[PDB]
Parts: C-alpha cells; structure tokens; sequence
C-alpha cells in the first residue's frame, strides 16, 4: 500500500506548494486567522465564534501564534501518517480541500480517489463520508466535505470498549 | 322560565370546556427545542475533552 | 387522604345509621360532636372543637330520613347534608330514573361537590343502595351516571343489596335489578354484593338470633366496612389503600363483582368458651356458611381473593394459613392465575358498640373475593326476570311513565351478553 | 472518605432502613437525639462515610426516604431514632401507586423522581469522593419496585463510573401477598439487568426459616426480619469504617467477584446465627463460623446452592482473627464438595478480614456467593408471568397507563436470554 502513497506524495508536493502560496493573502510565508476566514469564503463556508482560534491553536505546536511553512509540512506528514494516531486534523482538511480542487467549486469522483490513496476501504465505507454513488455525480462544496469529515472523525473518537466488548460464546 | 334556566347551564358548559392554550403549547415545544441543542452540543464537547 | 360515603334510599341511610354510629363510638366522640388525628379520612374539623361526617343521606321519601333528624345523632348531622324528597317512586327503576330522579340528583350533586372539595387527597366515594327498591335503584344509576362523567378517575366502592333467591319483600324487583346492573356494569368500578338471606342465616346460626330485625343486619354491614376502613384510618404491619383493590381483585373490566365474609361472627357466650387464632379465622372467612351472598364458590373457581385481618395479628402466620388454604383442593383458582390471594394486616382490633349483638374478639378476618359462582346468581335472576316479561306484566307502569320497550329487551341481551362472558372467562 | 449515601424507597424499603440506622448508629456510639458518645477513637474517625457533623456534636445520617403512603414516613420519625433524619431528606408524594408497576414507572414516577434526584443530587455534591448508591427496596410493590427502578435508571445515566448496590426481596409462590407479583417482578429484573452495578436477591421465605429453626423466634414480627438484614449490609461496608488485616471495598468485591458483566444478582448468608438456648454452648472459631456459614438452610435467599455449582464466593469476616485460618478454611470447604464449584476458574472464593466486630459479639462473617441456582427463581417467575400474559389478564391498567404488548415480550424475551446464559456459564 506504500506505492500508492509514495508516488500520491511525489505528486501532490508541487500542487501544495501553490496551495500554500495562494491560502496566503498577504505575499508572505505566515497563515494568519485572518485569511482562513477568506478562505472559507471563497469554499463558501463559515466558520462558528470559536473554530478560528482551536483551527490555529492544534496545528501549531513548536510555537505560539501565526503558523510557518514548516509547521505546515509538519502538519501534513503527521496527519497523513496519523491513521492509528487518534490525532487533530481541523486544518489538514481544508488545506487538502484546496489542494484537490481544480474547479473552483469544489471536487466530485476525485474523492474516490482521496479514499483509495487513505485506503482501498469500501463502496459500503464511501456511503459514510457522503452520500455520492457509483453512476450519479452532484455539485459539491466546501460546506459538505469539512462538515462531513469533522462529524465522521467525532464518531470514530466516540466508540469505545466498556461493556460493549462480545466475548467468543462458551 | 325553564328554558332559560337551562340556555344558561348549556353557555356555562359550553365556557366551561377546555380550550387549547396556544400561548403555553408553543413554550413547550421550544423548550424542547433548545434541550435537544444542548444534547448535540454536549456530545461534540465530550469528544473535545477525550 | 379522605373517603366520602353517599347513601341512597330506605336500605342506604339506615346502613349509614349504624356505620356513623359505629365511628363516633369508635373514635371516642359523643353524638352531640366534640371529644371529651386519624378522624381526619371521615370527619372534617370546624376548628370550634366539633366533628361533622363526611356522608349525604339522600331519598325520596321523607320518613326516614326525619327520625334520623330527631334520634341522638340530631346534633352530629349537617342539616344539608341530610337530603329528603317529598314523594316516593314506589318500586318502580323508571320513576325513580326519569320521573322523580330528574329533580333530586342535581341536587345532591352540587352538594356532594363541596364535600370533595373540602377534601385534599380524595381516594373514592362509597356508595349504599338495595337494587330491589326504585330509589336505589334509579336514582341509583343515575347518580352513578353523572359521578363516572365528573370524576371518572376516583373508586367508586359500591356495596349493593341484591334481592335474595327466595327470600323478597317486593313484586317487581326482577325488572329493577336487571335494568338497575345495566348501567352498574359499567359504572362502579369495584361493587360489592349483600344479598339479605345470607346474612339472615348467619345472624340465626352464628349469632344464635332466631329473631332479628334490620338493626343486627345494619350492625354487621358497618363491621366489614370498618374493617375494610381500618387500613386507611390505622397504621399496621402490612396495609392496603382502597386504590389497590381495583388492579389486584378484578382482572377484566367488566368483572366487578365481589363476594364478602367476616369472620369471627361469634355471640357473647361462644367467645368465652373457644380460642380465636390467626389459622382458625383464616379457615372460617372461606367456608361458605359464613358468606355474605347466597351463591357457593364451590361451585365457581376464584380469579383473586383479599383478605382483611385485624387485631394482633403477626404476619408469619397470614402466610402458613393461605398457604394451607391453596394445598388444600376443595377450592380452586383459575388457570391463568398461579398466585390469587392479597393480603392485609391492621393493628387495631375491632371495638364494640353498646346495644350491638357482636362480642368483643380480641381478632378478626374480612375476606373479599372473586369467583364464577357469582354468574349463577346472575343467571338466576334471568329466569323469572323473563318469565314474566314475555307476557308484559308489570310493563305498562314503568312505559307510562315514559319507557318503551325497547330498553327492555336491550338491557336484557346486554345482562344476557354478561353471562356468556363469565363462562368464557371461566375456561 | 469515600461515602455512601442511601436510599430507600417503599414501605419495605422504609422500614428496613430504619433498624439499619439505628443498629449502625449503636456501632458508632451515637443516642437517639444524634449526638455522640463513644469512647473509642476508632468510632469517631470514619463516621464520614454515612454521616455528617450539623453543628455543635449532631451527626445526622446521610439517607434518603421515598414513597408514596403517609403512612410510612410518619411510621419512621414517631420510633426512636426517627429525630435524627433531616426533614428535607423526606422526599414523598401523596397519591400513591396501588401495586401498579405503570403507576410507579409512568404515572407517578414523572412527578416525584425529579423531586428525589435534587435530594440524592445534594447528597452526592456534599461529600468528596463517592463510593457508591446504597438503594433497599422490594420486587413484588408498586412503589418499591417502579418507583425505585426509574430512580436506578436514571441515577446510572448521570453518576455511570460509580458503584451501585441494591438489596431488593423478591416474591416467591409461598409467600404471596400481592396478585400481580410475577408482573412487577420481571419488568423490575428486565431493568435491574441493564442498570444496577450488582444486586443482593433476598426473598421472604428464607427470612421465615431463618427465624424458625436457626433463631427458634416463637412470634418473628417484621422487626426482627429487618433486624437480619441490618446485619447482613453493615457487614458489606464494614471494611470502609474500620481498618484491618485484610480490607475490601465494594469495587474490590465487585471486580472480583462478577465474571460476567450482567451476571449480578447475588445470595447471601451471615453468620453467626443463634437461638438463646444455644448461644451459651458453641464456640466461636472460624471453621465453627465456617460452616454454619456456608449451610443450605442459612442462606438469605430460598435458592438453594446445592442444586447448581457455584461460580465465586465472598467471605467478610469482622473480629480479631488469624488470616491462615481464613485461608486454609475457603480451601478445605473448597476441596471437600469440589463438585459444587465451578472447573474453569480456580479458587473461587475471594475473603477478607476486618478487626472490628459488631456490638455484643466476638466474631461474626458475611457470605456473598455467586452461585449459578439462581436460575431457578426466574423461571419460577418467568413461567407465572407467561401463564397470565397468554390470555391478557390484569393487562388494562398496564396496557392503558402506557405499556404496550411489546413490552411483556421484551421482559420474556431478556428473562429468557439470561436464564440461557446462566445455563450456558454453569
Ligand atoms: N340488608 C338490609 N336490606 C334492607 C334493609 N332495609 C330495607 N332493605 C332492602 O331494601 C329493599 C327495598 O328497598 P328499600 O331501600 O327498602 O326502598 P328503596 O330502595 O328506597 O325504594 P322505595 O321503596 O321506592 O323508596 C328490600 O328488598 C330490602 O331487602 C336493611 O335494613 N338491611
Ligand atoms: N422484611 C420486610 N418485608 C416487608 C415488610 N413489609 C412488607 N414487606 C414485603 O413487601 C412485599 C410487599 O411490598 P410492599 O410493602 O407493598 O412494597 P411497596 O408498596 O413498594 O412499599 C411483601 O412481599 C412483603 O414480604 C417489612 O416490614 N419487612
């Protein structure tokens, strides 16, 4: 499964380079609060009173405050690797929303794609994130993928074992 | 003289019967409403917390 | 908690006659009103020192009622309370339902309100009646009628006098006990039977009587009552509430009727030479020459039974005896139910009234219980009910005063109906 | 330290917490009017757990009382020890349930649990580190068991990381004072399987014997049956008051003694036991207590051990005493009858000593055996309960305060499931 991820990265670095670039409003290699805001905007989506400030608060942890081009890749390779990890991914999502849009609206049938580079998974496990089908297209956003990812992540973190854990029958 | 003693216990009835109480169901079914958002946003913080 | 008890008719006030008595000498109060907190379920306080009953006498007759006003109890009555009419509806369920009924019932209706309503925690009504008269019949009903509409939710405890077999003072009453359990059935939600020869045998047997009048009837009546009431005014080891005998007694809600016993009924002279126990009572509240309704539940299977103890009573002993009682195979209960019985024990023995017959037994057993051989008696009545209908005797008094006849014949399917409906629960 | 608040619900309820405050307020040394007395410095040192100091010397008992009747609360403070209950603690409603398992679970419960759960919420914020809830109630009631069953379901949802006991009689076809007893007694099971922590089954028939042949009582009124089982729950929680060789806590026991996460209903015994005439020519060691411990007959339950294998077992003994007796004697017991416990876990009896007896006697212990006979009484149950549902009888006032038929066939269907895996675990 390594192969799919080496050459997905071999790839996707130039592609995120620009991303980085272009998420910056201000021609300078600082991520402010200020320009996620623009940014959701320009996904079409917006933020709650508080998601700002926990969004730049878990990425960021060799300082305080603005984000740097190195806490990015940090970001990236730890999130992309997390899989075991049990880790924060708030801003990972909307940076690799970015970075796999290429219309401007949003990305359709490429998620299949985002799943099988994450895992060959399932037709079952695709039905989860979202509701897309096989034959079937739709628009997309970025309202429906951060919204879908954040719940799918919560519930994942929610099931644990207690008194929910079965027991091969005598 | 009967019959208009028994005109007033039917309008006594008829007052007596009990009517919906809009002003107070409506209070309740928004009562609901904010505890059910309480409940979902409780959960979200449970998961913040682990 | 509080419990009103409503009288209607010749049969009813005189009943409330002996009960009142029976209280006030029960709780140590004069019948002139005032004590030389357990009171509180009958007597309301004026806060001057006086006890009033919480009881409505009510018929259509005035003879009755104005001895009461001018016996000892002149000064422990309400005047309001004691409901009077000016003329009778003479053994007749239609004049006494539509005719006369229609002026007097609104009456003791907007009475009775006030009585709940100076009550706090309500736990019924109890009401005394005769079917076999017109006044306690219809009215009767028709005061049971306009009580389901207005409560609905609160026991309505009905301890009814059926007519005897044999045993009958009126002509008619064939037509006013079956028109009379019609509206009955679906009204009361516990009723009580009190047939009159039953108790006729037991005051010349037990109580070697061989000449009573009404009073010792009345005398005995009001001692099951107090014992069924000594739960609620008293504390004990193991109580039960009026609430309680409508889910564990009758299991479908058409099947309400209840066959009672007392025992120890023993005279002066017989205490003296025999032992009283806890075993022996339990035994003699079964045997069925000490019922209370001439029927024999040898000949039907019980559904639940309840059993009242008073005195000093421990309760090992209420289970060894009922458990001797289902090991024995002479009585049977139904398929469906494998544990019948609900059981009750009260510290206070029962007290004595000078005058009264009943000896002083340091304890005593109430049982009520339900059976099948209660559908005999029905059944029984049915046969000269319609022995007489089909060639309209006796029709054209009560279709004069504004019947027809058709609530005859729907009435009769409707008891009819009733009786298929015992046998099936029976199987 | 760690406390325990308690709770009572129903006349039984009621009646049996009241010999319990006062024989645990004799151990501690405190008279009727709450104030103390003791000599000891061991008595004044873990009163924490069950009381609270008022002002000026007034320990007043950590309890809660509820019901339904009048009649039972003003029975508690007219007997002595009944002044020493905060009068706030007497959370109570008026109109009563009538053996009505709805009427306790649908129709009343919705007014007064609220009321009950500020009270029970006071009680659990007043103290530090909870131990756990100490609910008695009964199985047969209206009040005890719907009442008390809501109270434990809801109680769970808020405060779920903590312990629970609850000593609950259970009806039996002998003892039968109420007619729909098979009704309540298998709804209330249904819930106590997936609420209660773990549960004490007791039962009246074993009371009347143990009064008969091993107290030899010629007039056991109810006094004395509650005066056993006060032995019996003191016993439970004595390791928390006083110190010893070998302590245990109820989650020690807990842990330790359920294999199965809803295989928890428990039998129960305690010893010494003594008629007046015999209390002068026995001994008092601990294979004497041993023995008369792990009798048939002196179990507090009427299932009988000896008819199925036992899974684990639970011995809390109190008094001066040498822990190798305490061990060699769980493995003699255990070796003899080997048939009667189980294979496939060894040493099934876990045991612990406490180095404080209670008042006027030497030595005593307390059994706590998880047994696999248990399935006896719920299918003695199950079946009268099957045989009055066939044909909808007493069903109106269930079916019309709120229950549906799906229900009895849930109550079948979970009775059943757990009667299948007693049988598959033994
Ligand atoms: N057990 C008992 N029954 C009585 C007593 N007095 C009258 N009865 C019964 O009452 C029946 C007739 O009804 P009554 O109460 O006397 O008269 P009523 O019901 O008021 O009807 P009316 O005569 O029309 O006023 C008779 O069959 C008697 O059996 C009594 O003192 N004890
Ligand atoms: N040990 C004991 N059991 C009792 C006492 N009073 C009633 N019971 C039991 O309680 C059962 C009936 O329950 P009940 O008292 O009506 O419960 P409640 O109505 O919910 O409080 C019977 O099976 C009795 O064995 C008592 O004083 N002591």
């Amino acid at each position: 499964a390594a192969a799919r991820e080496r050459y997905a990265r071999k790839n996707e670095q130039n592609e995120l380079e620009r991303a980085f670039n272009t998420i910056d409003s201000k021609g300078d290699k600082k991520i402010d609060a200020e320009e996620l805001t623009e940014l959701f905007l320009r996904l079409g989506h917006k933020p709650k009173r508080g998601e700002v400030e926990d969004m730049i608060w878990e990425v960021d942890e060799d300082c305080d405050g603005c984000i740097s081009l190195l806490e990015f890749q940090t970001l990236y390779t730890r999130c992309r690797d997390d899989k075991t990890g049990y880790e924060p991914r708030g801003l990972f999502n909307v940076v690799e929303f970015v970075m796999n849009d290429k219309n401007n609206q949003g990305f359709i049938t490429l998620e299949e794609a985002m799943q099988i580079m994450y895992l060959r998974y399932g037709r079952a496990e695709l039905d989860m994130q979202l509701e897309q089908v096989f034959g079937t297209a739709d628009l997309n956003s970025g309202k429906i993928l951060t919204l879908t990812e954040f719940l799918h992540c919560l519930h994942t973190n929610q099931v644990k074992q207690l008194l929910n854990r079965v027991t091969a029958k005598t | 003289n009967v019959l208009n003693k028994q005109r007033d216990d039917t309008t006594d009835a008829s007052r007596l019967t009990p009517g919906e109480l809009s002003e107070e169901q409506a209070y309740i079914q928004q009562l609901q409403d904010e505890m059910k958002q309480i409940d979902e946003e409780l959960v979200e913080a449970e998961a913040k917390n682990r | 908690r509080e419990v009103i008890s409503i009288h209607i008719g010749q049969a009813g006030i005189q009943v409330g006659n002996a009960c009142w008595e029976l209280y006030c000498l029960e709780h140590g109060i004069q019948p002139d009103g005032q004590m030389p907190d357990a009171f509180n379920t009958f007597f309301s306080e004026t806060g001057a020192g006086k006890h009033v009953p919480r009881c409505i006498f009510l018929d259509l007759e005035p003879t009755v009622v104005d001895e009461v006003r001018t016996g000892t109890y002149r000064q422990l009555f309400h005047p309001e309370q004691l409901i009077s009419g000016k003329e009778d509806a003479a053994n007749n369920f239609a004049r006494g339902h539509y005719t006369i009924g229609k002026e007097i019932v609104d009456l003791a209706l907007d009475r009775i309100r006030k009585l709940a309503d100076n009550c706090t925690g309500l736990q019924g009504f109890l009401v005394f009646n005769a079917v076999g008269g017109g006044t306690g019949s219809g009215l009767g009903s028709l005061l049971l009628e306009r009580l389901s509409v207005d409560y609905g939710k609160k026991s309505k405890l009905g301890f009814t006098v059926y007519p005897s077999p044999q045993v009958s003072t009126a002509v008619v009453e064939p037509y006013n006990s079956v028109l009379s359990t019609h509206s009955l059935l679906e009204h009361t939600d516990v009723a009580v039977m009190l047939d009159n020869e039953a108790i006729y045998d037991i005051c010349r047997r037990s109580l070697d009587i061989e000449r009573p009048t009404y009073t010792n009837l009345n005398r005995l009546i009001a001692q099951v009552i107090s014992s069924l009431t000594a739960s609620l005014r008293f504390d004990g080891a193991l109580n039960v509430d009026i609430t309680e005998f409508q889910t564990n007694l009758v299991p479908y809600p058409r099947i309400h009727f209840m066959l009672s016993s007392y025992a120890p009924i023993i005279s002066a002279e017989k205490a003296y030479h025999e032992q009283l126990s806890v075993a022996e009572i339990t035994n003699a509240a079964f045997e069925p020459a000490s019922m209370m309704v001439k029927c024999d539940p040898r000949h039907g299977k019980y559904m639940a039974c309840c059993l009242m103890y008073r005195g000093d009573v421990v309760p090992k002993d209420v289970n060894a005896s009922v458990a001797t009682i289902k090991t024995k195979r002479t009585i049977q209960f139904v398929d469906w139910c494998p544990t019948g019985f609900k059981c009750g024990i009260n510290y206070q023995p029962p007290t004595v009234v000078p005058g009264g017959d009943l000896a002083k037994v340091q304890r005593a057993v109430c049982m009520i219980s339900n059976s099948t051989a209660i559908g005999e008696i029905f059944s029984r009545l049915d046969h000269k009910f319609d022995l007489m209908y089909a060639k309209r005797a006796f029709v054209h008094w009560y279709v004069g005063e504004g019947m027809e006849e058709g609530e005859f014949s729907e009435a009769r399917e409707d008891l009819a109906a009733l009786e298929k409906d015992f046998e099936e629960v029976g199987a | 330290m760690r406390e325990i608040v308690h709770i009572q619900g129903g006349q039984c309820g009621n009646q049996i917490g009241a010999k319990f405050w006062e024989v645990v307020s004799d151990e501690h040394g405190i008279d009727p009017t709450g104030t103390y007395h003791g000599d000891s410095d061991l008595q004044l040192e873990r009163i924490n757990v069950y009381f609270n100091e008022a002002t000026g010397g007034r320990y007043v008992p950590r309890a809660i009382l509820m019901d339904l009747e009048p009649g039972t609360m003003d029975s508690v403070r007219s007997g002595p020890y009944g002044q020493i209950f905060r009068p706030d603690n007497f959370v109570f409603g008026q109109t009563g349930a009538g053996n009505n398992w709805a009427k306790g679970h649908y129709t009343e419960g919705a007014e007064l649990i609220d009321s009950v759960l500020d009270v029970v919420r006071k009680e659990a914020e007043s103290c530090d580190c909870l131990q756990g809830f100490q609910v008695c109630h009964s199985l047969g009631g209206g009040t005890g068991s719907g009442m008390g069953t809501l109270l434990i379901s809801k109680i769970r949802e808020e405060y779920p990381d903590r312990m629970m006991l609850t000593f609950s009689v259970v009806p039996s076809p002998k003892v039968s004072d109420t007619v729909v007893e098979p009704y309540n007694a298998t709804l209330s099971v249904h819930q106590l399987v997936e609420n209660a922590d773990e549960c004490m089954v007791l039962d009246n028939e074993a009371l009347y014997d143990i009064c008969f042949r091993t107290l030899k009582l010629t007039t056991p009124t109810f006094g004395d049956l509650n005066h056993l089982i006060s032995a019996v729950m003191s016993g439970i929680t004595c390791c928390l008051r006083f110190p010893g060789q070998l302590n245990a806590d109820l989650r020690k026991l807990a842990v330790n003694l359920i294999p199965f996460p809803r295989l928890h209903f428990f039998m129960v015994g305690f010893t010494p036991l003594t008629s007046r005439g015999s209390q002068q020519y026995r001994a008092l060691t601990v294979p004497e207590l041993t023995q008369q411990m792990w009798d048939a007959k002196n179990m507090m339950c009427a299932a009988d051990p000896r008819h199925g294998r036992y899974l684990t077992a639970s011995a809390l003994f109190r008094g001066r005493m040498s822990t190798k007796e305490v061990d060699e004697q769980m493995l003699n017991v255990q070796n003899k009858n080997s048939s009667y416990f189980v294979e496939w876990i060894p040493n099934n009896v876990k045991s612990s000593v406490c180095d404080i007896p209670p008042k006027g006697l030497k030595m005593s212990a307390t059994f706590i055996g998880n047994s696999t006979a248990i399935q006896e009484m719920f299918k003695r149950v199950s079946e009268q309960f099957t045989a009055m549902f066939r044909r909808k009888a007493f069903l109106h006032w269930y079916t019309g305060e709120g229950m549906d038929e799906m229900e009895f066939t849930e109550a079948e269907s979970n009775m059943n499931d757990l009667v299948s895996e007693y049988q598959q675990y033994q």
